[PDB]
RNA sequence: UUAAGUUAGAAAGGGCGCACGGUGGAUGCCUUGGCACUAGGAGCCGAUGAAGGACGGGACGAACACCGAUAUGCUUCGGGGA
RNA sequence: CCGAUAGUGAACCAGUACCGUGAGGGAAAGGUGAAAAGCACCCCGGAAGGGGAGUGAAAGAGAUCCUGAAACCGUGUGCCU
RNA sequence: AACAGUGGUAGGAGAGCGUUCUAAGGGCUGUGAAGCCAGACCGGAAGGACUGGUGGAGCGCUUAGAAGUGAGAAUGCCGGUAUGAGUAGCGAAAGAGGGGUGAGAAUCCCCUCCACCGAAUGCCUAAGGUUUCCUGAGGAAGGCUCGUCCGCUCAGGGUUAGU
RNA sequence: CGCGAGCUGGGUUCAGAACGUCGUGAGACAGUUCGGUCCCUAUCCGUCGCGGGCGCAGGAAAUUUGAGAGGAGCUGUCCUU
RNA sequence: AAGAUGAUCAGGUUGAUAGGUCUGAGGUGGAAGUGUGGCGACACAUGGAGCUGACAGAUACUAAUCGAUCGAGGACUUAAC
């Protein structure tokens, strides 16, 4: 039947999407150990 | 129903005894040959007693 | 006995009935092996019908043959093709008329292919 | 005496004894005529190879082709591949595409 | 010739020994890299828009590395000498 | 101190691939030769794949490309069934 | 030299063999080192040596010292290969015949008969997908089988809005 | 208390749900009641049928003998005497 | 007639083994077509008609062609011949 990942642009980008982890300064630490780890995709 | 214990290499190559597949019956064609296998009409000239229905 | 061939009872009916239209084109098949044995019992009994050539004779043939023009230019059914071509030739015989003469087999099944010759 | 060598025609192994247990002992004029008529398809894979290995035998050496005796056919299991196939409740079981190694060394009378 | 008898061999296939092979990468050596430290220098970049990235640039379309619509580069001052 | 199942996870286009909606988890993968001299030409083959020919010390060195073990898979077998 | 002893778990003591590296020199290597495979050789064992073959550049001995110092068992870890086994499975659901392509055809193309959905298996266009679209070649790999074929591989082409 | 890799779960003894009783309460009860995923492609030995070798002092075709192995092994009426 | 495949059994052109074709048996039960009665739906005649899967008996008309493979030379001690 119906699985997780019923896909959307829109919900995607707002929930998990970058503005949205520069908004909270616990968002933020999100993008430091996506930052010092060096990964290539920064939020998805 | 799981088995229990393995096959040794010789239960294992024991049944390979009847596994072996067998000669076809064959002669040749008294037209060309070489060779045809029991009556059934030769890809060679397809003659068979002895029309040469291609 | 009859031969399954792995259909149901309605499509060897469909198996069958395209095979005897296909032997008064091509006066030539290349079925597979059971396919060509089981086949003889059929169309001798659909030449026979040939032979009488009645009103009555040529709808009960109808039946076994299907509606596909034969010759192109003459515009002739392969139910057209029986009682004028087919008949004039076969009454000096009496039965045997369509003789199986066996193939190797084929590639990709091995299933054994055999050519049926109508005489 | 001659030889020819297959390197990896993907084929199994135990799919291809069987094929070859009806040549070791034969001749050239006794295992073209057998191998045509197997049926067995992994039967021109080394109907390529024995023909190709009587025609090293015609260029290379001249050993009058036609009288020569089928001395080796071993054949050894080459580089296997290896897929995953899928399968229900999340099983994901494998599949071994096997590769053989034919060798028809043919050789005189 | 018959009787009464004793033992060989046969191998569809297999067991062990040996010879020649094939998948397999492991012991060898060998590092391109890493790990600990020492002695010293450096210990900060950012609204004259940073660290980090997207789009891109080559006669060659991908990518790495360099670079920014002056884009596989531009001056100038030195080193360098086919 | 390590010598590629070690040493950083990364000697290799590694935080890559993949796995997760997402925070995150997170690999494997070294070596032709002294240099390409990387096999012109002939034969089989549709073509890979071989056999001769040359190349080099080696070609069994020819693309997982130095060494190549064992499990395994073979083929011949001397003796036993 | 005489006399006596000499099974053994948990455990205590003693003596040794191994491997890697460093330190003294001394000593083998292209006239072939290490490692590999063979073999009927020697000591109480752990273990050593020798000849052959492969291997193509490093290596042992003694004497001490350091230790990532020894493998059969962790439902250990990774990789490879078996067994089952040519076995279960090959994912509902009709094709058949002629021709053509090609080396090869049931599975590719064309034609002709037949058959199925037809308030869906039709069209149009969202959510998504990001070239899967078209042509021209291939065909190893993915296609649960072939395969000249493909939504596979390549090489080009492909989306036009004041409504 | 034969027999679930031969079957059925009707009860006991999974969670749900009630009733009496007990406990302050969570809940409890061999006190009762309605509902409640029974998985396995047979390796070996067995069992029951079918075959292929080989042997039976030369190869062959028929019919046999029987050491041995099983199957069958139950009885009620009625009438006469 | 046997049967999962092997096997068995009927047979391989001095042949009936199978299919067809005839003549039947059983089965269905009044074909089409034609004419007639009926405005018609239908009935009636030709006519136990027509149609028939393995069921029987004839018929070489078809397929069982060609051909190949396997298979003995009989150990020796003694007793009587």
């Amino acid at each position: 039947m119906k699985r997780t990942f019923q896909p959307n642009n829109r919900k995607r980008s707002k929930v998990h999407g970058f503005r949205s982890r520069m908004s909270s300064k616990n968002g933020r630490l999100v993008l430091a150990r996506r930052r010092r780890k060096g990964r290539k995709v920064l939020s998805a | 129903a799981v088995p229990f214990r393995r096959t040794s290499k010789m239960k294992k190559r024991l049944r390979r005894t009847h596994f072996k597949l067998n000669v076809p019956g064959m002669t040749e064609c008294p037209s060309c040959g070489e060779m045809k296998l029991s009556h059934r009409v030769c890809k060679a000239c397809g003659s068979y007693n002895g029309k040469d229905i291609n | 006995s009859y031969r399954k061939l792995g259909r149901t009872s309605a499509q060897r009916k469909a198996m069958l009935r395209d095979l005897t239209t296909d032997l008064i084109i091509n006066e030539r098949i290349e079925t597979t092996e059971t396919r060509a044995k089981e086949l003889r019992s059929v169309v001798e009994k659909m030449i026979t019908l040939g032979k009488r050539g009645d009103l009555h004779a040529r709808r009960q043939a109808a039946a076994y043959i299907r509606n596909e023009v034969a010759n192109e230019e003459n515009n002739q059914d392969a139910l057209q093709k029986l009682f004028s071509d087919i008949a004039t030739r076969y009454e000096e015989r009496q039965g045997g008329y369509t003789r199986i003469m066996k193939l190797g087999p084929r590639r990709g099944d091995g299933a054994p292919m055999a050519i049926i010759e109508l005489v | 005496q001659a030889k020819a060598v297959a390197r990896t025609v993907r084929i199994a192994p135990r799919k291809a004894r069987l094929v070859m247990d009806l040549i070791r002992g034969k001749q050239v004029g006794e295992a073209v005529s057998i191998l045509n008529l197997t049926p067995r398809a992994a039967s021109p894979i080394i109907e390529k190879v024995l023909k190709s290995a009587i025609a090293n035998a015609e260029h290379n050496y001249e050993m009058d082709a036609n009288n020569l005796v089928i001395s080796q056919a071993f054949v050894d299991e080459g580089p296997t591949l290896k897929r995953f196939r899928p399968r229900a409740m999340g099983r994901a079981s494998q599949i071994n595409k096997r590769t053989s190694h034919i060798t028809i060394v043919v050789s005189e009378k």
